[PDB]
Protein backbone atom coordinates (compact mmCIF):
# COMPACT_ATOMS: atom_id res chain seq x y z
CA UNK A 1 0.00 0.00 0.00
CA UNK A 2 2.54 2.91 1.02
CA UNK A 3 6.55 2.30 0.53
CA UNK A 4 8.72 4.82 2.70
CA UNK A 5 12.05 5.22 2.13
CA UNK A 6 13.87 6.33 5.61
CA UNK A 7 17.45 7.43 4.61
CA UNK A 8 19.89 8.41 7.31
CA UNK A 9 23.59 8.19 8.09
CA UNK A 10 24.70 6.51 11.69
CA UNK A 11 27.99 4.63 13.15
CA UNK A 12 29.05 1.52 12.25
CA UNK A 13 28.66 -0.13 15.82
CA UNK A 14 25.14 1.53 16.13
CA UNK A 15 24.16 0.19 12.79
CA UNK A 16 21.97 -3.04 14.97
CA UNK A 17 20.43 -0.43 17.31
CA UNK A 18 17.99 -0.17 14.36
CA UNK A 19 15.77 -2.82 15.45
CA UNK A 20 12.04 -3.66 16.11
CA UNK A 21 13.13 -5.75 19.25
CA UNK A 22 16.27 -3.81 20.35
CA UNK A 23 17.31 -0.73 22.87
CA UNK A 24 19.69 1.69 22.78
CA UNK A 25 20.71 5.63 22.55
CA UNK A 26 20.40 5.59 18.31
CA UNK A 27 17.22 3.80 18.77
CA UNK A 28 15.42 5.78 21.90
CA UNK A 29 16.71 9.10 20.52
CA UNK A 30 17.36 9.41 16.68
CA UNK A 31 15.41 6.72 15.05
CA UNK A 32 12.87 4.09 16.66
CA UNK A 33 10.90 1.29 14.99
CA UNK A 34 8.04 0.01 16.02
CA UNK A 35 7.44 -2.96 17.72
CA UNK A 36 5.59 -4.75 14.29
CA UNK A 37 7.75 -3.16 12.00
CA UNK A 38 6.86 -4.61 8.28
CA UNK A 39 9.59 -4.05 5.94
CA UNK A 40 13.51 -4.60 5.20
CA UNK A 41 16.40 -2.70 6.71
CA UNK A 42 19.18 -2.10 4.30
CA UNK A 43 22.66 -0.50 5.22
CA UNK A 44 25.87 -0.43 3.95
CA UNK A 45 29.31 0.97 4.63
CA UNK A 46 29.53 4.53 2.73
CA UNK A 47 33.40 5.49 3.82
CA UNK A 48 34.46 7.41 0.60
CA UNK A 49 31.96 10.14 0.28
CA UNK A 50 31.71 10.96 4.06
CA UNK B 1 -28.46 -34.76 60.13
CA UNK B 2 -26.19 -32.19 58.35
CA UNK B 3 -26.19 -34.40 55.49
CA UNK B 4 -29.81 -34.36 54.77
CA UNK B 5 -29.37 -30.43 53.10
CA UNK B 6 -26.14 -32.52 51.53
CA UNK B 7 -27.71 -31.75 47.62
CA UNK B 8 -27.59 -28.14 48.17
CA UNK B 9 -24.62 -27.66 50.43
CA UNK B 10 -22.50 -29.28 47.72
CA UNK B 11 -23.97 -26.70 44.94
CA UNK B 12 -22.99 -23.80 47.32
CA UNK B 13 -19.90 -25.34 48.07
CA UNK B 14 -18.73 -26.06 44.36
CA UNK B 15 -19.90 -22.78 43.28
CA UNK B 16 -17.73 -20.82 46.41
CA UNK B 17 -14.79 -22.95 44.98
CA UNK B 18 -15.36 -22.42 41.61
CA UNK B 19 -15.01 -18.70 42.43
CA UNK B 20 -12.05 -19.19 44.47
CA UNK B 21 -10.11 -21.14 42.10
CA UNK B 22 -10.91 -18.29 39.09
CA UNK B 23 -9.64 -16.40 41.49
CA UNK B 24 -6.70 -18.01 42.12
CA UNK B 25 -5.95 -18.94 38.62
CA UNK B 26 -4.51 -14.91 38.68
CA UNK B 27 -2.01 -16.24 41.27
CA UNK B 28 -0.18 -18.53 38.45
CA UNK B 29 2.32 -18.10 35.88
CA UNK B 30 1.64 -20.60 32.98
CA UNK B 31 5.60 -20.25 31.92
CA UNK B 32 5.90 -16.85 32.64
CA UNK B 33 8.57 -14.84 34.60
CA UNK B 34 5.60 -13.66 37.40
CA UNK B 35 2.00 -13.62 38.07
CA UNK B 36 2.12 -9.77 37.63
CA UNK B 37 1.73 -8.12 35.04
CA UNK B 38 3.03 -4.98 36.26
CA UNK B 39 5.99 -6.77 37.31
CA UNK B 40 6.66 -7.77 33.92
CA UNK B 41 6.18 -4.45 32.42
CA UNK B 42 8.92 -2.77 34.55
CA UNK B 43 11.13 -5.32 34.54
CA UNK B 44 11.85 -6.85 30.83
CA UNK B 45 12.15 -5.38 27.28
CA UNK B 46 8.76 -5.07 25.16
CA UNK B 47 9.65 -7.58 22.83
CA UNK B 48 9.87 -10.00 25.64
CA UNK B 49 6.89 -8.53 27.52
CA UNK B 50 4.97 -8.76 24.82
Amino acid sequence: TNVYADSFVIRGNEVSQIAPGQTGNIADYNYKLPDDFTGCVIAWNSNKLD
Amino acid sequence: TPSALGKLQDVVNHNAQALNTLVKQLSSKFGAISSVLNDILSRLDPPEAE
